[PDB]
């Protein structure tokens, strides 16, 4: 999504 | 690849240790031991730490599964927001413990007599509700739910959680400072050395291990915009420190306080 993610 | 694998074993080990610690704390304070007005905060902090540590176990276990077995387990995207809720609720419980200690030392008469009995419960419920509100509204605008949201309005609302996080840190540092001033000015029977040692230990733990994951995940990631450097090196370490902080929290708060008489 919009975030990098972990 | 290999550079990420060695932190992840540390993640699973520290997460398992904190998992069994938080489970023991939850079981004891829920069922076996009598609860003070303060014990509700420790129980809530263990509960907030549980979800976060379980999700860290999940996110490292499926990294082992994807690396060796290549099953490619895609996840529901709402695990991140409840993990964020768990993390924020844990930090809020830390700051609220600090403020309760400051209120006890500054106004002892009020704390013994006029303090409402369900104030701890209503404060815990309100902070959990506010943490969940800041979590899902960060989830919906940034794509970590069913619908996907714009990245432009994501950073407006994400910086609110960062400002709330800095405020939550300044409340912990401000309240622990006032207690230190009060006990160093005119307090007689207290054990001063052990007292400022444990207060300073909580302050460095919350600043060095609790803060960096939130700082890097929210405020730091957006501002820097240095993707090659940040994810490979900064991110693995940030999770570990935050994960480490959750593990050390039951030991610092409940087990030292309770099991001191046993050993
Ligand atoms: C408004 C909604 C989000 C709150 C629900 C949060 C859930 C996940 C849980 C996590 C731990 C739970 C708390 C654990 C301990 C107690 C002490 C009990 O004497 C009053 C309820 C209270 C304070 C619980 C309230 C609900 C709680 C905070």
């Amino acid at each position: 999504p919009c975030k990098n993610f972990f | 690849g290999k550079e990420t694998l060695i932190p992840v074993f540390l993640i699973l080990f520290i997460a398992l240790v904190g998992l069994v610690g938080n489970g023991f704390v939850l079981w004891l304070l829920g069922f076996r031991m009598r609860r003070n007005a303060f014990s509700v905060y420790v129980l809530s902090l263990a509960g907030a730490d549980f979800l976060f540590l379980c999700f860290q176990i999940i996110n490292c276990l499926v990294y082992l599964s994807n690396f060796f077995c290549s099953i490619s387990i895609n996840f529901p995207s709402f695990f991140t927001t409840v993990m964020t809720c768990a993390y924020l609720a844990g930090l809020s419980m830390l700051s609220t413990v600090s403020t309760e200690r400051c209120l006890s030392v500054l106004w002892p008469i009020w704390y013994r007599c006029r303090r409402p009995r369900h104030l701890s419960a209503v404060v815990c419920v309100l902070l959990w509700a506010l943490s969940l509100l800041l979590s899902i509204l960060e989830g919906k605008f940034c794509g970590f739910l069913f619908s996907d949201g714009d990245s432009g309005w994501c950073q407006t609302f994400d910086f609110i959680t960062a400002a709330w996080l800095i405020f939550l840190f300044m409340v912990l540092c401000g309240s622990s400072l006032a207690l230190l001033v009060r006990i160093l000015c005119g307090s007689r029977g207290l054990p001063l050395t052990r007292l400022y040692l444990t207060i300073l230990l909580t302050v460095l733990v919350f600043l060095l291990c609790g803060l960096p994951f939130g700082i890097q995940w929210f405020l730091i990631l957006w501002i820097w915009k240095d993707s090659d450097v940040l994810f490979c090196h900064i991110h693995p370490v940030s999770v570990v420190l935050s994960s480490l902080n959750s593990s050390a929290n039951p030991i610092i708060y409940f087990f030292v306080g309770s099991f001191r008489k046993q050993w």
